[PDB]
RNA sequence: CGCUGAAAGCAUCUAAGCGGGAAGCCCGCCCCAAGAUGAGGCCUCCCGGCAGCCGGUAAGGACCCGGGAAGACCA
RNA sequence: CGAUGUCGGCUCGUCGCAUCCUGGGGCUGAAGAAGGUCCCAAGGGUUGGGCUGUUCGCCCAUUAAAGCGGCACGCGAGCUG
């Protein structure tokens, strides 16, 4: 889970979704896997 | 012509349903009723407000996460004494607590105040120990 | 959750198995019931245990009345035990027996106006080296200026001791029926004859 | 408190503070919180008359 | 294209809306769908159906997501849900015992798990376990704590995998 | 970290929901505690001359000893 | 500036978390073990000694670790000097 204020798309898959109004870049990659904060 | 003042008169008792109105807004009505600032013979250095008693306290609704984000916070003096209290929690624990706090923070302080919140009686659940009293019903 | 009143007899080592058990001895029955704590008369479940027997010219007629309301001999003691309905008239070591654990309570010994170090076993100050008058005192108490005072139950002198204690997990060595003694591995707080109060413990 | 006061006794009879002495103000009426306290406290009656007017007012 | 979507309601279904809930019995059994009051329904014998009140987001989110539990539910009641787990990984493997399910993937202890109400813990095998009854999030939730029990290993397919889980570990030594 | 899942035909731990989840928080253990002036509750005992007044008084208490692993004193 | 006593040590702590260990978890160039990194986490702990006035630091032997800081670089109507 990187964590950072700049959660962006990685790959195509990575694909963002705002989970308990954080952002979350959830991917099928693990690596890509990032919280915003 | 000075101002009328009043005679100290019997205060009438009043019962009021807390279930399903809102928290801030009942107690507000609350305080006005207990103030007495209804009665055109009103006064400020006199405690002739209505008894008030109300039931259902528990009922009591609250708009917004205020049920978690909401957090009666208390203190004992000891180092780290800061009790942090979800409003939650606060209610399973005890309901009438939360009415009796929103609407002590509603009232003149100083000893008049006390007196009135001590004119208050808040009761979970519908009943009450005050049938003799006569609780009159008041729709708010 | 059984218990039963006790006083602190003595203490001694046995022997358990090669094994030289320090115990305590306690006299704890024959405790006989007084009255009986139900919720819908007095908003829970409990008894009261009388615990030793008593004068009756030493007894006011309140008390005389509090036991003529009962059939219980007029006692010294009364107390309660929470959260048990004994089924008898006199609970006594039986509901005990070797091997269970139990909680004891008792007051400690009385050590009066305790010192510092005795009562919170702070270090004081040197012996030497040039330590002025200040060998046993605590040193500083707080801050300066922010926040300037001193925080509630900062550790200061006092009455350590002569409080109500309750070490725990206690082991019943042994049960002396014919006698109520019994036998409790460790140490009990309380001087030699101070009054006890022994239960089943709640650890599990 | 004279305010106080009319104001209680006004919404005794619906209205508030602001609507009572907008009515009377544009009821060409002069009587002052004074008076109109005293009136609502002894006269609900007469003061009942002021409120008469002043919803008379709109 | 999904709150649009009628709910096709064949029997055996009872189907009866109160306020906020709905009442489904089916063969399977029964339940309730806690419903929207702002959403409708459009109780029709054959099929039952959902209406946003207006057109926000939470009246097109409630209405797609109202029509969907329905369907669910009646499915539910109607046919059940079922869900597969494989156990993988050698020697890891169940068994039933009673209703609790018996299941050993390797600690100092099997572990059994409680077949809340119902919940069916049919053992085709000691490698594939089956978890059925009415409710679909429940067996899910039920199944979801199995595979939660011993997960999928990163470097070996030893452990619980769903019923068309893939297995995408990475290499190792 | 999840089940169900729409908005958004898919997917989505979330937006409706439900769950798991830490030496963390609440309780739970001990201690204090009704000046908790919201002064709580149970048991027992007590019963007139001039909202009171006074009276000896009831129950009871105190003072006074003789002490006490109780204690500076007091308690 | 008709006085707010200044480093250090001692005693006594209390608190923040920007967490050193202990707890939970994510990712890994995570085979296991051991790790790295980040996330949540302040309940508790955070050793003893040599040198030096020292704080600091180095070293010694350990430890789960041997946290960083605020509190007038806490604390002299508490001590030392
Ligand atoms: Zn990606």
């Amino acid at each position: 889970m990187k964590v950072r204020a700049s959660v962006k798309r990685i790959c195509d898959k990575c694909k963002v979704i705002r989970r308990h109004g954080r952002v979350y870049v959830i991917c099928e990659n693990p690596k890509h896997k990032q919280r915003q904060g | 012509m000075k101002t009328y003042v009043p005679k100290q008169v019997e205060p009438r008792w009043v019962l009021i349903d807390a279930e399903g109105k809102t928290l801030g807004r009942l107690a507000t009505k609350i305080a006005t009723l207990l103030r007495g600032k209804h009665r055109p013979d009103w006064t400020p250095n006199v405690a002739m407000g209505d008894f008030v008693v109300v039931v259902n306290a528990d009922k009591i609704r609250v708009t917004g996460k205020k049920l978690e984000q909401k957090i009666y916070t208390r203190y004992s003096g000891y180092p780290g004494g800061l009790k942090k209290i979800p409003l939650e929690k606060m209610l399973a624990t005890h309901p009438e607590r939360v009415l009796e706090h929103a609407v002590k923070g509603m009232l003149p302080k100083g000893p008049l105040g006390r007196r009135l919140f001590k004119r208050l009686k808040v009761y979970a659940g519908p009943d009450h120990p005050h049938q003799a009293q006569r609780p009159e019903k008041l729709e708010v | 959750m059984k218990g039963i009143l006790g006083v602190k007899v003595g203490m001694t080592r046995i022997f358990r198995d090669d094994r030289a058990v320090p115990v305590t001895v306690i006299l704890a029955g024959p405790c006989p019931v007084v009255q009986r704590r139900t919720p819908e008369k007095d908003g829970y479940t409990a008894v009261q245990l009388g615990f030793l027997p008593q004068n009756p010219k030493r007894v006011n007629r309140p008390l005389k009345g509090h036991f003529a309301k009962a059939g219980v001999e007029p006692v010294r003691i009364l107390r309660e035990i929470r959260d048990f309905n004994p089924e008898g008239d006199t609970v006594t070591v039986e509901i005990f027996k070797p091997g269970e654990r139990v909680d004891v309570t008792g007051t400690s010994k009385g050590r009066g106006f305790a010192g510092v170090m005795k009562r919170w076993n702070f270090a004081g100050g040197p012996d030497s080296h040039g330590a002025h008058k200040i060998h046993r005192h605590p040193g500083s108490i707080g801050n300066r200026k922010t926040p300037g005072r001193v925080y509630k139950g900062k550790k200061m002198a006092g009455h350590y001791g002569a409080e109500r204690v309750t070490v725990m997990n206690l082991e019943v060595v042994d049960v002396i029926p014919e006698e109520n003694l019994l036998l409790v591995k460790g140490a009990v707080p309380g001087p030699n004859g101070g009054l006890v109060i022994v239960r089943e413990t709640k650890k599990a | 408190l004279w305010i106080v006061r009319i104001n209680a006794a006004c919404r005794q009879h619906g209205l508030n503070y602001s609507t009572f002495i907008h009515g009377l103000k544009k009821a060409g009426i002069e009587v002052d919180r004074k008076n109109l306290a005293d009136l609502a406290v002894r006269e609900p009656q007469v003061f009942a008359e002021l409120v008469e007017r002043a919803k008379a007012a709109q | 294209r999904i709150g649009r979507l009628p709910i096709p309601v064949p029997k055996g279904v009872s189907v009866e809306v109160a306020p906020g809930r709905v009442k489904v019995k089916g063969p399977k059994g029964e339940l309730e769908v806690p419903v929207s009051p702002e959403m409708r329904v459009v109780v029709e014998e054959g099929v039952v159906r959902v209406e946003r009140p207006s057109d926000e987001r939470r009246h097109k989110s409630l209405h797609g997501l109202t029509r969907t539990l329905i369907a669910n539910a009646v499915k539910g009641v109607s046919e059940g849900y079922s869900k597969e787990l494989l156990i993988k990984g050698i020697g890891y493997r169940a068994r039933l015992v009673g209703r609790a399910l018996e299941l050993t993937v390797g600690f100092s202890h099997p572990v059994v798990v409680e077949p809340p109400e119902g919940i069916t813990f049919e053992v085709p095998e000691p490698t594939r376990v089956r978890v059925s009854g009415i409710d679909k999030q429940k067996v899910g939730q039920v199944a979801a704590n199995i595979r939660a029990i011993r997960k999928p290993s990163a470097y070996h397919e030893k452990g619980i995998y769903y019923a068309g889980e893939p297995v995408r570990l990475k290499p190792g030594k």
